[PDB]
């Protein structure tokens, strides 16, 4: 039930709500008031899919798909079988996600550590809300959000993207992608670096953090440091998700056309928008 | 906020660290550069020294040759006009030989011949750099974890540019050199192969790409939150588990029911990232060679 | 169909990979223990990994993991319930007894070394020739607690020499002696240093180092643990 060093940390206190009423553990899991809330939102949400699967008539997971209301319903309430369930599930999902973050905060207080983890998780919540709340509301219909299905939500991504031609040309898109790639790049490098120092060549002693700095300075001429790389990794991942939500909040709201045409404010400048030759001319 | 730790509040500076010696040839190390106050807020301020070696020099050169080959061609398409060059910088493209020439190197320079020359220089630059990443680790007596992880990325790049076009029997199946053009190449590739979304290796790669942004955000935030116990000094936490490592482990143990160790998390990290390019290379390799249409192939699941 | 074969084979690898990673992450804290100290019956579906040996640098010996683990320190806590899953209440002073957020682990009572064998952490006065290159110089500034009362003044900075980074402020108390404060637990302002975690009379409770020019790993956790614990255990002292 306990890690060999765990007992001395499991003390009372740190709760944000409910005092000591929900201040206990179930196995490894900590509860807290938001633990009960999380379980409550999750329980109801899972039940809703089951009743959606019954109406759909199937029970294999790879076809189960809970759709939002039709566009004609606008931003109003819908019947359960015609987008209503989706609305309630989304409410439960949002409730479940937010509760999870607040539960992490309670754990942070009891351990006397920073609040970086739920803060970072908040970005993930922001991205989800961008697709299911912010963008649909700004466009005036819940139907612009994605369906809750394994393959159908993939189609939503496929359908939404091509609606604006080639979605590659979204400038906020490129930035988000660049951070996603760079993040995987930094993750691989950081993991490899630490492991290579802790697990050196055979017949060699364990290396020092001085070797890690020296390796990258020999390699690229600079090392950011042990503290800086974790700062960097957090920034890269957060920035990737931030611009991700950004690239979606501006499409279909302040921009309705094909992203191919965005790049005209460079090409068709009144300096060179007439000079013959080249690809465009 | 009593506790930011995204940027340092006070910078300190002393004599430059020349670094560990071990078995590196010090004769090939440069001098130290200037200190960067700007960089000092986020990480280390020290610039340099850098190591060359025979492979490093060869890598930079062959790299630079890869650019100029692309660079000259870009200037050529712009009719040697500097303005039209910077206007259509993103529209320029060095394309591979037409299907007519198959897998032959007998294509004229203005019809894919230059692309072959460029690709040759890039091939040497990358692999010589890979050997460099290997030798730098070996010279310091460190593990080869970096080179093997690098090898996963090379694998993806090799499939896209070399391995798959050869299997398809045409160099035209390779990737062109140009900002916008390969984006169109990427989109067209998915269209041709019947919507890539139904490639299982493709979905896996995405899952690991997402998972990489997931894991690091968790790990990065964890270390920063535990920085108040000197938790970022991970190597010494390995050799001697501190209250830093314990509180970090318990946070996740209490959150998700299970946890990691200070070493094992980096094993999670290196595999999560590697699996991105590892799975992706497989998915591309099977596309067009084994499967023509993934959606149709998917609906039969066989 | 070859395409189907490749993906079926990968899942096998992925499952084996997951198995490898999980056991590798069970090298610390395992085996699981019951709340009475005795080993737990259910150890999970994954077995303990076979031992691993680290050869520590600078002749500081070797480390075999996993191995039998001890706290090597008394834990002043009391059980709140007969049953599993309830908190353990402190029997004395949690900050002084080192439990909860104020906990510390029995690391080796020796300083961490750099790659060259020199002490990794040393006061700036004994580090030629370090100086403050940017930001607000905290030396000479008054140190203030959460009770808004001056507890002392910063007399020096303890820097991480290989990383060239400030880690500790050395704060002189009313009795002339000094204490170390984590740089992450303080906020340096234009005319003062603010410490949210401690009241002015809790600064003296910070564990003392045995040498004025070096700090050991054991001492660091005692200091860091104590200061972090003040967030929960110094809450009674308020001012409105
Ligand atoms: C993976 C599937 C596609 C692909 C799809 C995309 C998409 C989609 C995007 C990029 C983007 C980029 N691509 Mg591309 N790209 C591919 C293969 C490559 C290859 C190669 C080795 O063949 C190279 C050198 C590049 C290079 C680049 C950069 C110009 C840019 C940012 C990358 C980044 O953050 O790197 C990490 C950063 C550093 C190393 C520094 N791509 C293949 C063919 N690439 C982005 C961009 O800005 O495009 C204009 C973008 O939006
Ligand atoms: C043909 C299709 C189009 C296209 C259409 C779109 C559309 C449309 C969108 C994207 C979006 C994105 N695309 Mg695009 N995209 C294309 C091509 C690309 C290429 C490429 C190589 O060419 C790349 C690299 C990308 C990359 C990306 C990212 C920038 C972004 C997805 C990450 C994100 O937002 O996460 C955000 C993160 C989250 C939503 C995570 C939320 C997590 C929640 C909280 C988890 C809860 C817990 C869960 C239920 C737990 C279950 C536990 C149980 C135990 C199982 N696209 C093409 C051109 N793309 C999306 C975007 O930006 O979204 C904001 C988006 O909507
Ligand atoms: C970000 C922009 C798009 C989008 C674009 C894509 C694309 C493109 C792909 C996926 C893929 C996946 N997406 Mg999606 N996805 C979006 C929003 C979501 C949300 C959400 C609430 O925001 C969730 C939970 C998911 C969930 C999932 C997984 C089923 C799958 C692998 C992701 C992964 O491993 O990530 C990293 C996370 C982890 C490693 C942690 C563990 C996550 C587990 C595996 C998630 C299981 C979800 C489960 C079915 C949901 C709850 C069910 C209840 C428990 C009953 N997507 C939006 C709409 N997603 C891939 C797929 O379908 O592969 C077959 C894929 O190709
Ligand atoms: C309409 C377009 C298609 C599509 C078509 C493709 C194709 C085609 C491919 C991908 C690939 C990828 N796609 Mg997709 N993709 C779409 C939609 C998405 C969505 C989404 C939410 O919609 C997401 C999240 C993704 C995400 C991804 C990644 C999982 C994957 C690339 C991994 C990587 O790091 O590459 C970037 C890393 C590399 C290319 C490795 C480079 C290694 C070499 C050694 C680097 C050399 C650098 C050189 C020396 C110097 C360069 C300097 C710079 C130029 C500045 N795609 C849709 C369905 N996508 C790739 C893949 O693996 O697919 C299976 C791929 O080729
Ligand atoms: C910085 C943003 C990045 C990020 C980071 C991040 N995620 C986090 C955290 C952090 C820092 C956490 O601390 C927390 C955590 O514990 O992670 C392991 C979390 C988390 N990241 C998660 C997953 C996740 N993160 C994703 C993305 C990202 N995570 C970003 C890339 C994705 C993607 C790309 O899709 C997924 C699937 C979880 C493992 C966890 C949050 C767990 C949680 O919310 O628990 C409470 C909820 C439940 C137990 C279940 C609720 C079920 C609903 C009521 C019904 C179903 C709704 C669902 C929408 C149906 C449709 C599914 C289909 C689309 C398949
Ligand atoms: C785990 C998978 C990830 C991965 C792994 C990985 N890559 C790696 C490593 C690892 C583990 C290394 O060790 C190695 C390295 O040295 O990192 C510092 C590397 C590396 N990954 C690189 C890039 C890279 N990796 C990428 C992706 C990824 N690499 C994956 C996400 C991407 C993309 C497309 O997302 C890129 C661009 C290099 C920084 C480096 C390999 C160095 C190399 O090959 O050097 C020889 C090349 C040169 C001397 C030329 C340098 C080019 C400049 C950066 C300029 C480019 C300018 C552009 C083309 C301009 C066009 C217009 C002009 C003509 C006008
Ligand atoms: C050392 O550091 C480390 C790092 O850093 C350095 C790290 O970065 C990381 C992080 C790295 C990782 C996480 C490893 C890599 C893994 C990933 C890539 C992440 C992917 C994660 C997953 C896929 C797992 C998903 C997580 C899940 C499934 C969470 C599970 C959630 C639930 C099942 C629900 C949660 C349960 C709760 C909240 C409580 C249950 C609810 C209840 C109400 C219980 C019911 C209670 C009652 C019955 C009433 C109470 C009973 C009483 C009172 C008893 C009465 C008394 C009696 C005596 C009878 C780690 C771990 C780390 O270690
Ligand atoms: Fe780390």
């Amino acid at each position: 039930a306990l890690l060999s060093f765990e007992r001395k940390y499991r003390v009372p206190g740190g709760t944000l709500v409910g005092g000591n009423l929900f201040d206990f553990w179930v196995g490894p899991f900590y509860v807290g008031f938001f633990g009960v809330a999380t379980f409550f939102f999750a329980a109801l949400g899972i039940i809703l899919i089951a009743w959606s699967a019954v109406l759909q008539g199937t029970w294999n997971p790879q076809l189960i798909s809970v759709y939002p209301p039709a566009l004609e319903y606008g931003l109003g309430g819908a019947p359960l079988a015609k987008g209503g369930l989706w609305q309630i599930i989304t409410i439960c999902a949002t409730g479940a996600f937010v509760s999870w973050a607040l539960r992490e905060v309670e754990i942070c207080r009891k351990l006397g550590i920073g609040y970086h983890i739920p803060f970072a998780f908040a970005f993930a919540i922001l991205a989800y809300l961008t697709l299911v709340l912010f963008r649909p509301v700004m466009m005036g219909a819940w139907g612009y959000a994605f369906p809750y299905g394994i393959w159908t939500h993939l189609d939503w991504v496929s359908n939404t993207g091509y609606t604006y031609g080639n979605f590659h040309y979204n400038p906020a898109h490129m930035i988000a992608i660049s951070f996603f790639f760079t993040n995987a790049l930094a993750l691989a490098l950081h993991g490899a670096l630490v492991l290579s120092a802790a697990n050196p060549e055979k017949g060699k002693e364990m290396r020092t953090p001085d070797h890690e700095d020296t390796f990258f300075r020999d390699l690229v001429g600079y090392w950011i440091g042990t503290l800086g790389i974790h700062r960097l990794g957090l920034l890269l991942s957060l920035s990737a998700v931030f611009f991700s939500a950004l690239c979606m909040i501006i499409t279909g709201t302040i921009w309705f056309d094909q992203w191919v045409d965005w790049w005209q404010w460079w090409v068709k400048l009144p300096w060179w928008a007439n000079i013959p030759g080249g690809i465009n001319g | 906020a009593e506790y930011q730790n995204i940027f340092s509040q006070v910078q300190v500076r002393g004599p430059a660290d020349l670094g560990m010696t071990e078995d590196v040839n010090l004769a090939n190390r440069s001098g130290v550069g200037p200190f960067s106050t700007l960089l000092g807020w986020f990480g280390n301020a020290q610039l340099g020294p850098i190591y060359l070696g025979s492979l490093g020099v060869l890598s930079l050169f062959s790299g630079l040759m890869w650019f100029f080959t692309i660079g000259i061609w870009f200037w050529y398409q712009a009719g040697w006009n500097p303005a039209v060059f910077l206007r259509d910088l993103f529209f320029f493209s060095l394309e591979p030989p037409a299907p007519e020439y198959g897998l032959s190197f007998a294509a004229p320079l203005k019809e894919g011949g230059l692309w072959l020359i460029a690709s040759f220089f890039m091939f040497v630059a990358v692999w010589s750099w890979w050997g460099r990443t290997y030798l730098r680790a070996q010279a310091l007596g460190m593990g080869k974890h970096t080179a093997w992880a690098f090898l996963s990325a090379i694998w993806l790049w090799m499939v896209l540019g070399f391995i798959r076009p050869i299997l398809m029997g045409s160099w035209s199946e390779a990737v062109p050199y140009g900002i916008f053009s390969h984006l169109d190449w990427t989109n067209n590739f998915s269209l041709v192969h019947g919507n890539l979304f139904y490639n299982p290796f493709h979905g896996l790669s995405i899952a690991f790409l997402y998972g990489s942004a997931l894991l690091f955000a968790m790990h990065g935030a964890t270390i920063l939150a535990v920085s108040r116990f000197g938790g970022e000094r991970e190597l010494e936490q390995i050799a001697d588990r501190g209250t830093a490592a314990e509180r970090a482990a318990l946070f996740w143990r209490w959150t998700m029911g299970f946890n990691a160790t200070m070493e094992g998390i980096h094993r999670w990290a290196i595999w999560m990232a590697v699996l991105v390019t590892l799975t992706g290379g497989i998915g591309i390799l099977l596309s067009g060679t084994v499967v023509d249409n993934w959606y149709v192939w998917g609906q039969n699941h066989g | 169909d070859l395409a189907s074969l490749a993906i079926y084979s990968f899942w096998i690898f992925l499952a084996g990979l997951i198995y490898y990673l999980q056991t590798e992450n069970m090298r610390e804290g395992y085996p699981l223990e019951n709340e009475d100290g005795t080993p737990a019956a259910n150890q999970g579906p994954f077995p303990l990994p076979k031992p691993k040996t680290f050869i520590l640098p600078h002749g500081r010996g070797t480390l075999t993991v996993p191995g039998p683990e001890s706290e090597d320190r008394p834990i002043a806590l009391a059980r709140t319930a007969v049953s599993e899953g309830f908190p353990h209440a402190p029997t004395g002073d949690p900050m002084k007894d080192g439990v909860g957020p104020a906990s510390w682990v029995a690391r080796r009572d020796l300083p961490e070394l750099d790659g060259h064998g020199h002490n990794k952490i040393k006061p700036m006065k004994a580090a030629a020739g370090f100086h403050v290159s940017a930001g607000k110089n905290p030396i000479g500034l008054p140190v203030r607690g959460c009770d808004l009362e001056i507890a002392g003044k910063v007399v020096d900075i303890w820097v991480d020499i290989p990383e060239q980074m400030a880690r500790f402020l050395e704060v002189e108390l009313k009795d002339g002696s000094t204490r170390l404060l984590p740089m992450q637990m303080v906020k340096v302002q234009s005319n003062r240093v603010h410490v949210n975690a401690l009241s002015s009379d809790l600064f003296a409770g910070i564990p003392t180092i045995k040498s004025p020019t070096e700090v050991t790993l054991l001492e660091e956790d005692k200091i860091c643990g104590y200061v972090a614990g003040g967030l929960m255990y110094a809450a009674p002292k308020r001012k409105s």
